[PDB]
């Protein structure tokens, strides 16, 4: 009961106020403002603290968010139904595609719409995002053609960025597989510190690819040298072919940085995408989607090919130096060869450098 | 009744009529006191007066100078009631509930405002180009942020915010320009070297590669004109202050650059919307404004991304105001207006209302 | 087969090598060191890379933690099992009990130590540390007397810390609970606010603790002082014996500090434990827990009573001002009146300072 | 058959004889060449020779250097033959396998050693206490470390290594004398410097609270003796520099002080042994040797604690030397004389026997 008269509008005191269900066990049940009426002198108070005196069936946030998103389109409802249907032979913007497939409505808000269509009439009544979702769900196979839509799009710039991780696996793999240049220089290494592992620990007929980084790591006596600039003089003079050698091998570096699992799931998925193209286009489109399978089915056979022969290829290698495929990348794989070749051209360097003076 | 947009930020108010153009009131957000004056004023009765910079950073500090802001905001570069239009202010990402309810008190007890609402600058930016979801980068005059977003909301812990921006900036072009034998450190005249950093400057694709043109290229190095007479000329200085965004170590700062600070944001992220948040990726704000930031920034995730990750900056050319457009787009919205603070509501909950 | 002669001792090369049934789908096996005998020349790579030419029951490690601790220890086997019979009063150093309790023998370990004790001989071809585990087995309720001597040397600085915590509790939680000179801050705080939050919003009967730390919040339209500043006036001139008010409760600083859930916990193993010495007195020891139990089980008692009433007391203020003391510590509670204390405090200090200048 | 011990600091060799006492060579690890010579030499040389620090902050990196010390110290300080008895050296928390594999290499293939072991230093410390559980404070002259420890073994990812820690004192002594007016910067003379650290300077336990009597007591400053004639007194900076410990920030550093860095160590270890923890914690070397920083230490932490928790720091009057005494104590141990490392097993398994 009973509120102040309030001349001025105080400013609001945000406090958490307890209901008086609460207030009986407490401190605040045992006196009251009763005593405090001019007292205290409200009007100083108050002189001195005063301050100065259609219909959505869509959750407003998905509303909000859809509007935000057409707004950018400018695009109608009717050009956007008639875009999926002919599938987007009128301004196929794949972002906007992208963007829109994430607003198809759920079967909850399909049916705040469905009937209730025919019942009564909410059109023109209707706010405009609920009008584009009736419209939008009137579009007959909506998530598929949709999905066809956003796969086409895509397979350009798709198989564009695909190819040549495929293409630079493929050579780095087998130019590294196939070098001689290369097995030379492994077996010179061998030779060297089985000579040195030699008398004790035994002698060993080849060694994990791990070994080629501890190189620069065991010096000279002298300690000016390393054993790597050791190799690199005895292969200057007993081996000169050798000293180039990197020159046999090629997107190693390249090939370090592809991540093949994900680029050949990439190419299964694609697989998928185009066999749905396929069934739509079957029964039926046609347009387009013909004018896309033809000209297309075969870059896909070629990726795939592509991806088959990568994989052989790249665990080729992978077994070849010892390791395991299915435990190792090429993130990891190719930098070893990677860090030897910059480190050799780094140690030839030295060696020259050292001869001039 | 055409409602009203403030962008407050750390260094400049932005703001104006909703109906989306552009903030046509933009000042320094400075407020000078007698040793009150408010915004270009205060840089020119400077040193007579002591400024105060309640923005400063990412958050409002002190209110009362705010109050001051805000009044020269309405009452003189606006020019109009604020009892008439419903206005829509900015935050800074990470925001506390507290500032944003002393932001609405402030609004409807000081300004008497018929509506508001607060909202965070970098979903605005998100807005603007037509992006519910996706990792903004907001930099600014004063802070930087990476804001992650997902169906319009920001995910709270991902948001990533660097101290260092544009400022900064400036500073480091005085520093590297004095290096370069030039004689402005004065705290007045400075104001001509952010235009310099402003109107030639630019971000490497690769930093050293090209700081080995150092000295090759003449057309390399640009020439620039003093509003006086005397003219001057810019060096490799030119691409190498930008660079302290990517590398912060060049001021000084243990912090990731910025392609870090997005990545381990993405990161931090749940492993589903990993994808949409690389593929629509925004810049926003003055500091995002140097040339070929959009394309080293891509190469720069490209890098630290999978092999397969499509990976798409989106780099607006009117993204020097992007928050404040995507606030008219947001007050000019119509499904928007059902969310509206009044003070019917205000009144009947008090500033805590401000929560959605 | 066939290692090499190794004149020089060459540092070992750290390789990890391939073993030769690996070796054959390799690079590696394609061919081998026997081209490279002299080619390199040998020589000058010697000459260049040259280098200069009881029984224990424990597990190892155990066995050296345990002579690390009783080196430091000083006292031999039998001292020490003698002091455990004694119950230490040969010298109780309670440090050193506690290092030990974790040395106790496992039964796995006692296996090894039992009947291989009778056979053979192993005496004094023993590790001194097993020996060592042997007497040490040896004593019998080990576990117990153990537990009982940590117990014991405990005890004194336990109480020590506990009690004063369980003291502050109980006298902040009371003084506060008991104040007048609160009770009157508090109302007029309620007169105020709801003064501010009525013709709008309602008008409330009082409110949660949380409200005291927003009134420095809501400043004054002159934004020179703020709501605080005005009670503090408001105080000074209508009801100035309140204008010290903080005088009437005191431990709440340091009562804010007590983890009052552990303390509780802490009272009731200090029980457990006082059953134990008990229990292993009665049947039988009997020198010195006698001399210990009697005089303590009163002290122990005052803790108990001391307990309850702490527990009591602070359940009491915390449903007393409304927060619930099941979700609310003292480490939370009592702060925000030492917040609102260290305020009005300063608050007064400007309204002072204000009034001069 | 003597063993050796030598402990490998950041700025300091402590070596010498198992057998415990003290190590009686102790010299600076440091080395010149011309622009070799190792220790005090070096010092002495100095600026004709350019100093090396193989062993600054953690971890030995320049291995080439380090052989120039271990010749020194068993060649000249020790004046021993390598060939003759086992050797112990120690090793920073954190430090990587190959770090320590390559030790054992040069051990026995350079220095010809019969036997040896790599023992971790934090862990020596907890051994000279009688102790094979708890939490070492070990600050050096150049790094500082957290080191949990549990049954002998160090846990891993508890250890946090501040980069902060005597030679930074000194160089803020330096800092703090200069603006009180004092005349030395010289990187020669500083050596002095160093001493006052030492001999006077101490940890307040509450800081402001010491620094309000900044001028109250006379008593309060202390009067400093230079080597030569003239002498100098010591104010407030005396205890405002071991402070910098408890707040990095007076150097500039983000990182956490010691109680912090302490408690979050504690914090990422299971909670069962938490207790054990915080009741055994163990202060070890040269910078845990100003007055009172354990007291100080204590109350910082019993803060960070629960109320019922039983805090001890212990803090030997001999600890500067702590890890080394648990050196002699480890080596002269008889139960550890089975895991020594010998040649026959070294050039049994090569250098990654090393590990236990
Ligand atoms: N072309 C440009 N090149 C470089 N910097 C620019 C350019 N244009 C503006 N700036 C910089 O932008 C900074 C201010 O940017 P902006 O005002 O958008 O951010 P803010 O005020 O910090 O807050 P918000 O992030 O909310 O916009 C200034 O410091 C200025 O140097
Ligand atoms: N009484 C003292 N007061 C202040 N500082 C001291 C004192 N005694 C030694 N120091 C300082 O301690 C530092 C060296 O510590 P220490 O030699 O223990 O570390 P370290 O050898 O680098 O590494 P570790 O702690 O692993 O041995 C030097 O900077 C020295 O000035």
């Amino acid at each position: 009961k009973k509120p102040i008269k309030t001349k001025f509008r105080l400013p609001v005191f945000n406090w958490t106020a307890l209901k008086p269900n609460q207030i009986n066990g407490t401190v605040f049940s045992e006196l009251d403002d009763e005593k405090i009426l001019e007292d205290l002198d409200l009007d100083r108070f108050e002189e001195l603290f005063k301050t100065k005196a259609k219909v959505t069936l869509l959750e407003a946030n998905r509303a909000k968010n859809l509007a935000i998103t057409l707004r950018k389109a400018g695009r109608s409802a009717e050009e956007i139904c008639r875009a999926i249907h002919t599938f987007d032979l009128q301004t196929l913007p794949v972002d906007f595609v992208e963007c829109l497939m994430r607003f198809l409505p759920t079967e909850a808000e399909v049916k705040l719409l469905r009937q209730y269509e025919r019942e009564r009439q909410p059109l023109e009544e209707l706010a405009a995002e609920d009008r584009f979702m009736l419209l939008f769900s009137k579009v007959e196979r909506l998530t598929q053609r949709m999905a066809g839509m956003a796969f086409l799009g895509n397979f350009q710039d798709n198989l564009q960025m695909l190819t040549p991780q495929l293409n630079a696996i493929i050579a780095a793999s087998a130019s590294v597989k196939s070098s001689q240049k290369l097995k030379q220089m492994l077996e010179i290494i061998l030779a060297l510190g089985n000579y040195m592992n030699s008398s004790k620990r035994g002698a060993v007929y080849g060694f994990k690819l791990q070994s080629l980084d501890l190189l620069l790591d065991t010096k000279s006596t002298d300690r000016k040298m390393t054993l790597l600039h050791f190799i690199a003089l005895t292969v200057k003079e007993k081996y000169p072919e050798l000293a180039n050698f990197w020159q046999e091998l090629h997107f190693v570096e390249k090939a370090a940085a592809v991540s093949l699992e994900n680029v050949l799931l990439d190419v299964k998925e694609l697989g998928r995408g185009m066999e749905l193209i396929r069934r739509e286009c079957s029964i039926h489109d046609n347009s387009v989607l013909r004018n896309f399978l033809s000209t297309n089915e075969g870059k896909l056979d070629k990726l795939q090919r592509d991806a088959k022969t990568a994989e052989e290829a790249y665990n080729a290698v992978v077994r070849y130096f010892g390791e395991s495929p299915k435990t190792t990348p090429p993130s990891v794989f190719f930098p070893v060869f990677v860090r030897f070749i910059r480190s050799y051209k780094e140690a030839e360097q030295e060696n020259e450098a050292r001869k001039k003076q | 009744t055409t409602a009203l947009v403030c962008d407050n930020g750390s260094g400049l108010v932005k703001a104006g009529f909703a109906g989306d153009d552009a903030p046509r009131a933009v000042f320094p957000s400075i407020v000078g006191r007698p040793r009150s004056y408010v915004g270009d004023e205060a840089q020119s009765k400077r040193g007579i007066l002591t400024l105060k910079y309640p923005i400063e950073h990412g958050i409002i500090t002190n209110w009362d100078d705010m109050e001051k802001i805000w009044h020269h905001t309405f009452y003189n570069e606006l020019r109009v009631a604020p009892e008439e239009h419903p206005t829509l202010l900015t935050e800074a990402p990470l925001n506390p509930k507290a500032n944003r309810e002393k932001m609405t008190q402030i609004m409807f007890e000081t300004f008497n405002v018929p509506a508001m609402y607060v909202a965070i600058q970098a979903v605005l930016s998100l807005y603007a180009s037509g992006r519910t979801t996706g990792i903004v980068l907001d930099s600014g005059d004063g802070v930087t942020h990476n804001v992650p977003i997902y169906e319009g909301y920001a995910l709270p812990h991902a948001i990533m915010r660097l101290d260092l921006a544009g400022r900064d900036l400036t500073d480091y072009l005085m520093k590297i320009l004095t290096e370069r034998g030039y004689s402005f450190v004065t705290t007045a005249e400075r104001e001509i070297v952010r235009d310099i950093k402003e109107k030639l400057c630019y971000v490497a694709l690769d930093f050293e590669n090209e700081m080995a043109t150092a000295a090759s290229s003449s057309s390399l190095e640009k020439s620039y004109e003093l509003p006086d007479g005397q003219v001057i000329t810019i060096g490799n200085e030119r691409f190498r202050c930008p660079e302290t965004l990517f590398q912060p170590s060049f001021i000084g700062m243990e912090s990731a650059g910025i392609h870090e600070t997005t990545y381990n944001s993405i990161m931090k992220c749940d492993i589903d919307i990993r994808k949409d948040l690389y593929a629509n990726n925004v810049m926003s704000g003055g500091t995002t404004m140097y040339p070929g930031i959009a394309d080293r920034m891509q190469k720069e995730i490209t890098a630290l991304a999978p092999s397969t990750m499509k990976i798409k900056i989106i780099a607006p050319p009117e993204r020097k105001y992007s928050v404040w457009i995507g606030g008219s787009i947001l007050a000019s919205l119509s499904t928007f207006q059902q969310m509206w603070i009044t003070k019917q509501e205000y009144d009947e909950a008090g500033p805590s209302i401000v929560h959605r």
